[PDB]
């Protein structure tokens, strides 16, 4: 969820997918292990068998009676990881995810306790407010003139910079925040 | 809230508590019927002069 | 005064005292749930003195305490049954809900937020006891729509995830549709038998009409999650194991069919009515069941469980032998609630994993918890002389003597099966085999917490059915003659879906791959229910409730009736009017037009 | 009654006298006062009312219709201060001065016994409130807004008065006590027919009854907290409060004019219900819950039975508190994000939760959960209907399945969720706001032991 | 010092004063409205041996 | 108890069976009822016995008002306010002294099923008699009049049928 | 803000009487009415027919 999207998918890109979609639904048909092993052997042989396709039109028909085939044998409830957007605990934790300037409403009272971790908090955000600029200057003269083609973000050049656009980024508040 | 828990029973609902015993009481003993199907009495009321 | 009105109303009474604690300084310690464990499991102790008394001399009781209002003829009073039913349920609930704390404690030690989950569990707990010592209609619906919303609330406890919020939503849909149904049914008593309480109502209904038992009948129906109103109980699935085991599995969803116990002196004479609840309870086992059979996360295959047990409950009901309905919510109570502990067990174990796919040989890794879960699928197939058997086998030896619809029947008998079939899947796909879960193994069971409030219930599921069943006046007639293989039907069907389930389970160790026929599409889809009547009616709602109820009436039409065509009119009345020159030629002549109207029109005619 | 008048009239030179930094703290004071003495009418009788004099008499109807009214003025205080800060000092007096002058003419309005001294005052309620809506609304539409609010209930009043000078000029008398004691039948003839419709259409256009209820979700939503907060609490139940004192005249014709008023609630109860599900505003989504709850009093009054008049009582006390509250919470959100989309600002349980068990308080309530009083009138109803036909049942629990959808969908929609990322000005909770919603809660449930206050005259 | 109170705190008495007057036009009232005062055929009573009037 | 009538609220004899054994296990019960008498009621009575002697000390008394019978609305002129506000108020007085007449038998009734267990339907048709004769003498009187009822249309209702009565009468001796 | 605009304020301006329109307004606007309207008359006709010749068991509905 990282890395930026492109206009579109190659077919490499599409028949990585496709391999990768249809070994996990033969895995989740696949219940015992040994069993998916042979049959996972089994559908890599049948993608090897046109691994040098030069036909860029058969591969593409190829690649569609796969996709056909896989949509009428797909698995209708595929196991998927906990924490996938299928998941039993996708966004379980979401409730607890506080943003950090809450902190800034916090009664001096409360304040009063954390003391050495409100004066680091200090100390960040110094350093976010010393270096916005320099963040927005290289934006603009990298970006051209029509505007950013794609939502990559370039790295800081020089030496006493940050990346641009990294505050958010950076605080994150957590995977398990409580 | 005080106040309006403790107002005195204006609406009367335990002097009708209390008059429908002693009637139950009347009417059960001297054995007439426990309710009159007429409220006024018939012989203060002058209905039409005929059915037709 | 005798002490049985005294104590039966203090078990409720000192279930509330936690509650007026939570504006305390003792819920912000972390000594808080231990402290309404402690007091659930004193109100237990508590209820267990009534229904001692109740073995002894069969005394009931009902206590009209304060005095509500008075509208004309009809008195609302606060009162409450303290009958056979009330005093054998009590202890039950009580137990169950003390063994599920004492799970929660250990299950949720990590949520920052236990306090008020616990006190949620509580809050629950009054509203259910509400819900089942009530005397009157209003109460019964205080305690309905108090468990309704605390199952809102506890389903949705991750309030930042979005399936829990609509999983919450849809059951509050659901039971709804149902509560219209109470409601049906409050009004109709109101009017016609002039009260809202059981005794002038069994007193005024010789032969009840259908409407009041029609609307009782789908309340219960939604309550309960019979096949019209079915899918929000499997979705309910996305809260905690704790509530989905206290909550949606042994104590709340038995409400509609402890509503329909409530009024079975007056379901005894309409003969439709008992026909109507037969068939949806016979529908509702099998479809449950049928879905079950193929389902891969564990807590759903134990939710249809459930649904189907409350399916054969309302075919219990269905044949006239509410006492065996009451009887088997008591007993299904005890080991449902324990396979879904064990269930929770095996999940935080395996590192919040729910998938059986992915649950490989737990019999050696996780001895207590599959050896509970074994009971607990015997108890539940129906083992003879334990707890189970004494409430289902003699339910299904009652529909099988029994002027019965034969296809009811023989879907019973279908769904029998099946329960053996899914506890088959179940245990196989758990328990035995090779692990098929991550190589990082964080299995461990031995904490105190667990093991004891799996142990009670253990307990439970082995004697209570006996312990019961011996203790309880009978209440109906035996079926003391019948044949041979009519008497061992039950365990004949139990017995073969244990070995189909058997020997399709090791067909898969073959290696041999096939694409899923369409029956097997059909069972895992949940028949294509929620496929189709979550999309289609919700789509069809939600566009008419724009597109023409919004827009083309209330924003277009009855703009443009009233007040726009005012506002039109008037303008184009001002324009003609004001729109003039100013040169007295013209309004002049208008003048001599205007006298010789006024002498014609009005001065030759006087 | 001039124990409550004259100090409600004295609460202007108070507030003109005042100092410029005092002028809120003394105004809530003495309005808190003068319902404390207004919480003295509650002691009714059970044969006839408290005639005080020759023009003002209270009943078992009005009198919690009176002490809302009282009760809503320090809370209407409490909640305008925020917004009204950089105002200047004359512009704050006279705003004082509105609410005042409308108070006071509530206060009037229903405890008068005579009928044009009635339409009077309830004519007269409408200057403060336009000029509220008006002058101190935040957006444009806020004249146009007006002039709905305006000419809707004058074309429905100005026929009224024309019926009421007519019937003076036949009875000889517009007394309560007199119209009740000397009342006759209705004939069946176009005259009476007419007559009907001209003393009822003004009620119904107050309530709103659906298809002239175009004017509600423009002037609550345009007008400020405490102008919306008036109108949904105390100016809806002028209609209900007239129409249940009027229909003694129109019997029996009310069994057969009813029919249409009577189809149009039932729908109306459907078709709001249903534009609450798709509403992107919030103060929208309340004020079509408001008619959607109106429909049924106006039900409830048609139908003419003691059931249903106990309901319709209790039903307007209850959405009167309950309507106040979620306005309060609504513009509680909308002073911080300053925008009355529902989907701006989400997941605000997790910044602010005691203001989300404020809404989760408010969204119950709304929905008739039991033993709540909104519960008890909706019951009432309900059976009273259900006894003048068994196939209104069919509506009546349809609406409640979508009533419990369109509160909690707007529960989840603002509290559940995650908080929008780019917000970042939530501050906590004002011990201000949270006052205000404890205030508007506690009366709710504390009415629910003593329900025979509020089920009017018929119990 | 009473006057540093007085003459800020006056608008305080407003309102109570407002109350009492009140009720004093409210009993006055009363007084205009006594033509059936022990004539009503429910309440018509013999008067004590000291007292003059039934309710004021 | 002599805090009401026996009279209007009357129930059975109050037949219990004396208790004979037959195994010589201990009774639970019997020993839970010791102990709630020793441990909860003896400190309750203790209390409430010290309540009454307070409450003795101070022994003040309050009556029940007795309204005098007023001509009702048959004795009443047309336009004559006086005498037709003093009948409807007594006929509302009236009307309330019904509706808990009405209570009275109900709660006899409900009384009656809770007390008779599994044999109501046999032991309580008195009350149901009861009950049925009430209910209809109620409905006759009051019921249909709606809101904004009056001692006219009452009287009103009761002419109509004192005439549905008269017709049916002459209609049948004309046989 | 575009979204909430045009679903909110330039609905009106944007519409046009069509025949398409018209037609929808009145079915939803008018049927439900008067078929609610039939339904609850025909039903209070036929209670009140039944009352007349009295055959309803009314018996105990005091409240009402
Ligand atoms: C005591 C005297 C009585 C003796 C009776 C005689 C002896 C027994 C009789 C035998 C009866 C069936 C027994 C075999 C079980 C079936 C298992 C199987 O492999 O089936 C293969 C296949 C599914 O296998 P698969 O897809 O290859 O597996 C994928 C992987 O294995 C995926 O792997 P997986 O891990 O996900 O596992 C999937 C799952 C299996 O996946 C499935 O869901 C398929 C199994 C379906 C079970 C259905 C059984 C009962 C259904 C009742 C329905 C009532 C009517 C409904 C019809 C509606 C019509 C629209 O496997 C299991 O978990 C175990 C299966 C259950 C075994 C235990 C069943 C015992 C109860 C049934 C027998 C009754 C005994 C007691 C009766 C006592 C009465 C006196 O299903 C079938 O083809 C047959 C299904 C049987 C009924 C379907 C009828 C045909 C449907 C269309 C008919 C034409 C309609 C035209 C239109 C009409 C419109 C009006
Ligand atoms: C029946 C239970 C017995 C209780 C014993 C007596 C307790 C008296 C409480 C009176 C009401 C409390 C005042 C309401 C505002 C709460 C103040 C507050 O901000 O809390 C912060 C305070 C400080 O904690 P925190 O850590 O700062 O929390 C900050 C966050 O906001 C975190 O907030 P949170 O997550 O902790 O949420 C706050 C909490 C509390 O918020 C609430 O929503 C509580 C208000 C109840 C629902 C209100 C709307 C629904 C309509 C029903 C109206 C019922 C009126 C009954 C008469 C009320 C008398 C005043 O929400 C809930 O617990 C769930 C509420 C859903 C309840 C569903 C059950 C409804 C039917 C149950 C039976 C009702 C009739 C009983 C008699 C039946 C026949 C025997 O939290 C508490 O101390 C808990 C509040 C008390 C719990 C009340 C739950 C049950 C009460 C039902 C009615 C009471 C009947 C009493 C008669 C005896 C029986
Ligand atoms: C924050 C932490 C929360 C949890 C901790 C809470 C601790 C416990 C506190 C909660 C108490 C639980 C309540 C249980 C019920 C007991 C109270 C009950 O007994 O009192 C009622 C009494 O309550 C009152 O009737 C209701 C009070 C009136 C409410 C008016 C609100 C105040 C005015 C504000 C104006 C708002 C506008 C209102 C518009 C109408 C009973 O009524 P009644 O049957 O008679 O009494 C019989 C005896 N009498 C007659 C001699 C008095
Ligand atoms: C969007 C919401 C706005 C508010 C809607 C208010 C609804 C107002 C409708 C008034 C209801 C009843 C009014 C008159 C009663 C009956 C009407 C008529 O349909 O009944 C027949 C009337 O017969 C004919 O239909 C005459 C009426 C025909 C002419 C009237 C035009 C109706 C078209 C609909 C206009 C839309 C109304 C709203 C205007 C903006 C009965 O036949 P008949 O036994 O002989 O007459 C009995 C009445 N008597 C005793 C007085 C003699
Ligand atoms: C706190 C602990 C206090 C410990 C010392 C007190 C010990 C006993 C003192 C007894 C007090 C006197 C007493 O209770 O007498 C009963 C006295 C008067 O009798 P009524 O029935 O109310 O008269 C009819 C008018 N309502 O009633 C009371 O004041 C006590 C009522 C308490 C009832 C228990 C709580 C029930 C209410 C909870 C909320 C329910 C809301 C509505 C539910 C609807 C039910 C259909
Ligand atoms: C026969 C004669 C019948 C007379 C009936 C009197 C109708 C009472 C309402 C009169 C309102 C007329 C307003 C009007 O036409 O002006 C058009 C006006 C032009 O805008 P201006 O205000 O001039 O300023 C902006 C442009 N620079 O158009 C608008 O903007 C209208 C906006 C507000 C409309 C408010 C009207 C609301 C009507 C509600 C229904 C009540 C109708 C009254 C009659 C009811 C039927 C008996
Ligand atoms: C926001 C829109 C609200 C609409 C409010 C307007 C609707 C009011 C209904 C018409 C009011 C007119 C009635 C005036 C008062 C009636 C008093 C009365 O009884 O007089 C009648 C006379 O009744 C009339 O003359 C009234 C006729 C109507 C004249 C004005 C027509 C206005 C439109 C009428 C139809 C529309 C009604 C519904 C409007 C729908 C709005 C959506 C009898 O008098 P007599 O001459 O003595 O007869 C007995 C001796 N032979």
């Amino acid at each position: 969820a990282f890395s930026a999207p492109a206009a579109y998918l190659t077919h490499q890109q599409k028949v990585l997918r496709l391999y990768k979609r249809a070994l996990r639904h033969l895995e989740s048909w696949c219940v015992h292990r040994d069993k998916y092993r042979y049959f996972a052997c089994l559908m890599r042989a049948r993608f090897d068998e046109h691994k040098n396709e030069k036909d860029m039109v058969k591969a593409t028909q190829l690649l569609r009676q796969a996709e056909e085939e896989f949509w009428y044998g797909q698995h209708p409830q595929p196991y998927i990881f906990p924490e996938s957007p299928g998941g039993t605990s996708y966004e379980r934790y979401e409730c607890y995810k506080v943003p950090e300037w809450c902190l800034d409403d916090w009664h001096p009272s409360e304040k009063a306790m954390y003391p050495d971790y409100f004066a680091k908090r200090e100390q960040w955000k110094r350093l976010r407010r010393e270096s916005w600029e320099r963040e927005v200057k290289q934006l603009q003269e990298e970006t051209p003139p029509g505007g950013p083609r794609t939502e990559a973000l370039p790295p800081a050049r020089k030496e006493g910079d940050l990346p641009p656009l990294w505050w958010h980024i950076v605080t994150r508040p957590r995977e398990r925040p409580m | 809230s005080t106040f309006v828990a403790y107002l005195p029973d204006y609406r009367m609902q335990e002097w009708a508590r209390r008059e429908a015993e002693r009637l139950v009481k009347y009417r059960e003993a001297n054995g007439l019927p426990l309710m009159e199907s007429n409220c006024f009495d018939p012989n203060k009321i002058q209905l039409p002069e005929d059915e037709d | 005064m005798n002490p049985f009105a005294s104590l039966t109303l203090t078990t409720l009474t000192i279930l509330t005292i936690p509650i007026m604690m939570s504006n305390s300084n003792i819920y912000k310690t972390n000594l808080y749930p231990n402290y309404v464990k402690t007091t659930v499991s004193y109100a237990f102790t508590l209820s267990l003195v009534p229904l001692l008394m109740f073995m002894h001399t069969g005394q009931e009781m009902i206590i009209s305490n304060w005095h509500w209002m008075t509208l004309q003829t009809v008195e609302l009073s606060l009162s409450f049954k303290m009958d056979y039913f009330s005093v054998m349920f009590i202890p039950v609930a009580l137990f169950v809900t003390w063994s599920i704390m004492e799970f929660s404690m250990w299950y949720m030690h990590s949520d920052p937020f236990i306090n008020r989950f616990f006190k949620y569990l509580l809050l629950f707990l009054i509203t259910m006891m509400i819900l089942v010592t009530a005397n009157n209609l209003f109460q019964l619906f205080i305690g309905w729509e108090g468990v309704g919303i605390m199952s809102f609330l506890l389903i949705g406890w991750w309030h930042g995830r979005t399936d829990a919020n609509t999983a919450a939503l849809q059951a509050i849909l659901y039971n709804r549709i149902g509560d219209i149904g109470f409601v049906l049914s409050m009004a109709w008593f109101l009017t016609h038998s002039n009260a809202w309480d059981l005794q002038q109502i069994f007193m005024l209904n010789n032969e009840c009409p259908n409407m009041p038992l029609i609307g009782l009948l789908l309340a219960a129906a939604g309550k309960s999650a019979q096949f019209g109103l079915h899918p929000w109980l499997p979705s309910a699935m996305e809260g905690p194991t704790p509530v989905s085991a206290l909550l949606h599995s042994s104590t709340m969803v038995v409400a509609g069919v402890f509503l329909l116990i409530r009024f079975y002196p007056l379901m005894e004479t309409n003969k439709l009515v008992q026909t109507m609840t037969l068939c949806l309870g016979a529908i509702t086992t099998l479809f449950t069941a049928l879905c079950a059979i193929t389902q891969n996360d564990i807590k759903k295959i134990v939710a249809f469980s459930t649904s189907s047990q409350l399916g054969l409950m309302m075919v219990t009901i269905g044949i006239n032998q509410p006492h065996l309905a009451f009887l088997h919510i008591c007993m299904h109570a005890f080991f449902k609630a324990m396979l879904f502990m064990c269930s929770g067990s095996i999940i935080h174990s395996l590192n919040d994993e729910q998938d059986i796919r992915k649950m490989g040989g737990l019999y050696k890794a996780m001895p207590f918890t599959t050896t509970a879960l074994i009971i607990g699928s015997l108890a539940l197939t129906g083992m003879p002389y334990l707890t189970g058997f004494y409430s289902k086998d003699l339910i299904i030896e009652a529909v099988n003597m029994s002027y019965t619809n034969a296809w009811a029947l023989l879907m019973t008998l279908i769904a029998t099966s099946l329960t053996a079939a899914y506890s088959t899947r179940i245990i196989f796909f758990a328990f035995l085999g090779k692990p098929r879960f991550p190589p990082l193994v964080l299995i461990n069971e031995n904490n105190p917490l667990l093991i004891n409030s799996i142990k009670r219930l253990l307990i439970g599921s082995i004697f209570a059915g006996f312990i019961i069943s011996n203790n309880i006046p009978p209440m109906t007639v035996p079926n003391t003659t019948m044949p041979l293989y009519m008497k061992m039907t039950a365990l004949i069907v139990t017995i073969m879906g244990f070995m189909l389930a058997l020997e399709l389970n090791n067909t898969t160790y073959y290696l041999k791959f096939k694409y899923p026929s369409q029956t097997y599409k059909f069972s895992n889809m949940l028949g294509y229910y929620p496929s189709i009547m979550h999309r289609l009616p919700t789509y069809h709602n939600l566009s008419m409730s724009q597109k023409s109820a919004s827009s083309l009436l209330d924003l277009i039409w009855l703009e443009t009736i009233l007040p726009k065509t005012t506002s039109f009119i008037q303008m184009k009345m001002s324009i003609m009017v004001s729109n003039q020159k100013g040169l007295i030629k013209l309004y002049f002549l208008s003048f001599l037009i205007t006298i010789m109207i006024s002498m014609t029109l009005f001065n030759y005619h006087e | 009654m001039l124990k409550i008048i004259i100090p409600t009239t004295m609460l202007l030179p108070m507030t003109w006298m005042s100092k410029h930094n005092m002028i809120w703290i003394n105004a809530t004071v003495h309005s808190l006062l003068i319902s404390l003495i207004s919480l003295s009418l509650l002691n009714q009788l059970g044969e006839n009312s408290l005639n005080f004099s020759l023009t003002f008499f209270s009943d078992s109807l009005s009198a919690p219709l009176l002490v809302l009214t009282t009760w809503l003025l320090p809370l209407m205080l409490m909640a305008s201060q925020s917004h009204l800060s950089k105002e200047t000092t004359t512009r704050k007096k006279l705003y004082i001065t509105m609410l005042i002058l409308l108070q006071l003419f509530l206060i009037m309005t229903f405890t008068a016994t005579e009928l044009i001294l009635f339409y009077i005052l309830f004519e007269a309620t409408l200057v403060p409130t336009l000029i509220i809506i008006t002058r101190w609304g935040n957006q444009t539409e806020r004249l146009n807004a007006g002039l709905y609010f305006l000419f809707y209930t004058l074309a429905g009043s100005l026929p009224l008065l024309v019926a009421l000078v007519y019937i003076q000029n036949t009875t000889g008398s517009l007394n309560f006590l007199i119209i009740h004691y000397w009342s006759h039948p209705l004939s069946n003839s176009w005259s009476n027919i007419f007559m009907w419709l001209a003393c009822i259409m003004a009620f119904m256009v107050k309530m709103p009854l659906y298809g002239l209820h175009l004017w509600l979700p423009k002037a609550h939503v345009e007008a400020p907290i405490a102008g919306s907060m008036v109108l949904a609490a105390v100016l809806l139940k002028l209609g209900g409060y007239g129409m249940m004192r009027i229909t003694t005249i129109l019997n029996p014709l009310t069994n057969y004019m009813a029919y249409p008023f009577l189809m149009l609630s039932m729908w109306g109860m459907i078709m709001t219900s249903s534009i609450c599900l798709r509403q992107t505003d919030l103060k929208s989504l309340i004020a079509y819950s408001s008619v959607s709850h109106m429909a049924l009093v106006i039900v409830a009054i048609m139908i003419q039975t003691p059931w249903s008049f106990m309901g319709a009582t209790a039903l307007m006390i209850a959405h009167g508190l309950t309507s106040s509250m979620l306005f309060c919470l609504a513009n509680t959100n909308y002073e911080r994000v300053h925008s009355r989309t529902m989907i701006l600002a989400r997941g605000l349980q997790t910044l602010l939760p005691l203001m989300a068990t404020w809404w989760l308080v408010a969204s119950l309530t709304n929905l008739a959960l039991p033993p709540s009083i909104n519960l008890i009138g909706e019951l009432f109803i309900i059976t009273a209907s259900f006894s003048w036909s068994n196939i209104t049942i069919i509506l009546m629990g349809m609406n409640m399945m979508i009533t419990a959808l369109y509160s909690l969908y707007m529960l989840i929609t603002t509290q559940r969720g995650k908080y929008t990322h780019h917000i970042n000005n939530i501050k906590p909770s004002f011990t201000r706001e949270n006052a205000l919603m404890a205030l508007h809660i506690l009366p709710l449930l504390l009415l629910t032991l003593n329900p025979k206050m509020i089920l009017g005259p018929l119990y | 010092n009473v006057l540093q109170i007085v003459r800020d705190h006056w608008v305080h008495i407003l309102v109570p004063v407002g109350f009492v007057f009140g009720c004093y036009l409210d009993r006055r009232s009363d007084e205009k409205l006594t033509a059936f005062r022990n004539k009503s055929l429910l309440f018509k009573r013999e008067l004590r041996p000291n007292e003059e009037v039934t309710w004021k | 108890p002599d805090s009401w009538d026996k009279d209007v609220y009357p129930e059975p004899p109050r037949r219990t069976p004396a208790p004979a054994p037959q195994t010589s296990l201990p009774n639970p019960v019997t020993y839970l009822t010791k102990i709630f008498d020793l441990l909860v009621d003896r400190p309750v009575t203790l209390a409430r016995e010290f309540i009454e002697q307070q409450h003795a000390k101070n022994r003040y008394y309050y009556y029940h008002r007795e309204f005098r019978r007023v001509p009702d609305i048959t004795e009443c002129e047309e336009k004559d306010i006086l005498c037709m506000f003093e009948a409807e108020m007594q006929w509302r007085r009236d009307y309330k002294v019904d509706q808990e007449i009405v209570n009275i038998i109900q709660e006899r009734l409900k009384a009656c099923q809770q007390r008779e267990g599994e044999s109501y339907r046999q032991n309580c048709a008195k009350e149901l008699e009861q009950f049925t004769q009430v209910s209809k003498a109620f409905q006759d009187r009051y019921s249909d009049l709606g809101a904004h009822y009056s001692a006219r249309k009452c009287l009103a209702k009761q002419k109509q049928r004192m005439l549905a009565e008269r017709k049916a009468a002459k209609e049948a001796a004309a046989a | 803000i575009r979204w909430t605009y045009a679903r909110s304020a330039n609905i009106y301006p944007n519409f046009r009487p069509t025949p398409k329109t018209s037609l929808l307004g009145a079915l939803f606007g008018i049927g439900p009415l008067f078929f609610w309207y039939y339904v609850f008359k025909t039903d209070r006709d036929k209670k009140e027919k039944l009352i007349q010749e009295g055959k309803l068991d009314q018996t105990f509905n005091i409240s009402y």
